[PDB]
């Protein structure tokens, strides 16, 4: 029926800073809409009720407003244990959510260290080669990684993690992982990981000559 | 006090049907709705609908209306999903939650959700390979080809906790999972120390210790 748009998708935030999100909805649903809180591993948390109404044992720094199309949660001074992703949902014949909003750390800019790792010998015995990029401990979280054979570009034949904001330094790290048959491994010689990003001057690549 | 406890972690072939309970406790059955919400892995949540345990009543949102039904039963307190026609979208943790409607709307009390994997793939435990070193040094472990989720992996027992990054796994072509941990430890460590991942596949009864050596 009534569509309901979040604002924004990702958003950065330091302790005590005021972040405010925003829902939109495509018709109007007066009063029945909720706010959310769910952090990874876990069932949601409910802040906000009937668009404006505190749930009991929620901290005053929730608040929510609006009526009819356009809602607000803000959190005024925003506490560590407050980063996490933030739902509104529509309490009104279906109970569709929102996209979710994300609320992360904001930190200082790190560039990556980049590390390439070719296949282990045990591994070539099975017929399989995997060859794994690291990018370690980077901020922001928006990197590309890049796989060269032989300097021609690789795409759409790898696989990639990321971690979420680390705990103490709040950085990323991400892992890519170019997987080939040993067949296809030994016919080459240059593998190769290029990673631009903005806290590096230039692009960075690691590499490795297979029979060296 | 108040509980809401969901079947446990369940595999099912794709075109196959699964039917997730929820026994409800510690607070009166038929003066609650109980919803059901879900969350793929990488996606937003997602409600599928509502159903009053005082009649039967049921409220389906539209995208699940053809092959989610929704049953109780009073005797028991417990409320059931059903799910036909499994795809692997359909892969998901799946939620039951206890929730008022009318004078006031809201869901207050959740439960602590079940995992549905939609796959083909048989149980499997993984293969360790390690990630050689190559003022500071990363090592690790590429845990490969292994099925379901989770798997844990721990280094030194674990002795070595810090700067590890244990990725989140990756779903291959194969149909099965794919990850690697990874630290940092000191170059200078790498003539004196021995470096062992501890992988724990429980859904397969497997343990795996593989050195990680330069």
């Amino acid at each position: 029926d009534i569509r309901l748009t979040q604002s924004p998708s990702s958003l950065s935030a330091s302790v005590g800073d005021r972040v405010t999100i925003t829902c939109r909805a495509s018709q109007s649903i007066s009063n029945y809409l909720n706010w959310y809180q769910k952090k990874p591993g876990q069932a949601p948390k409910l802040l906000i009720y009937a668009a404006t109404s505190l749930q009991s044992g929620v901290p005053s720094r929730f608040s929510g407003s609006g009526s009819g199309t356009d809602f607000t949660l803000t959190i005024s001074s925003v506490q560590p244990e407050d980063f996490a992703t933030y739902y509104c949902q529509k309490t009104l014949r279906t109970w569709t959510f929102g996209q979710g909003t994300k609320v992360e750390i904001k930190r200082t800019a790190a560039a990556p260290s980049v590390f390439i790792f070719p296949p282990s010998d045990e591994q070539l015995k099975s017929g399989t080669a995997s060859v794994v990029c690291l990018l370690n401990n980077f901020y922001p979280r928006e990197a590309k990684v890049q796989w060269k054979v032989d300097n021609a570009l690789q795409s759409g034949n790898s696989q990639e993690s990321v971690t979420e904001q680390d705990s103490k330094d709040s950085t990323y790290s991400l892992s890519s992982t170019l997987t080939l048959s040993k067949a296809d491994y030994e016919k080459h010689k240059v593998y190769a990981c290029e990673v631009t990003h903005q806290g590096l001057s230039s692009p960075v690549t690691k590499s490795f000559n297979r029979g060296e | 006090e108040f509980q809401l406890v969901e079947s446990g972690a369940e595999v099912k072939k794709p075109g196959a049907s699964v039917k997730v309970s929820c026994k409800a406790s510690g607070y009166s059955f038929t003066s609650y709705y109980v919803h059901w919400v879900r969350e793929a892995p990488g996606e937003g949540l997602e409600w599928m609908g509502m159903i009053n345990p005082s009649d039967g009543s049921t409220y389906y949102a539209q995208r699940f209306q053809p092959r989610v039904t929704m049953t109780r039963d009073t005797s028991t307190t417990t409320v059931f999903m059903e799910m036909s026609g499994l795809r692997s979208e359909d892969t998901a943790v799946y939620y039951c939650a206890r929730g008022v409607v009318g004078a006031t709307n809201e869901i207050d009390f959740w439960g602590q959700g079940t995992t549905v994997t939609v796959s083909s793939a048989s149980f499997k435990g993984p293969s360790v390979f390690p990630l050689a070193p190559s003022g500071t040094a990363a090592l690790g472990c590429l845990v490969k080809d292994y099925f379901p989720e989770p798997v844990t992996v721990s280094w030194n027992s674990g002795a070595l906790t810090s700067g590890v990054h244990t990725f989140p796994a990756v779903l291959q072509s194969s149909g099965l999972y794919s990850l690697s941990s990874v630290v940092t430890v000191p170059s200078s460590s790498l003539g004196t120390q021995t470096y062992i991942c501890n992988v724990n596949h429980k859904p397969s009864n497997t343990k795996v210790d593989k050195k990680v050596e330069p």
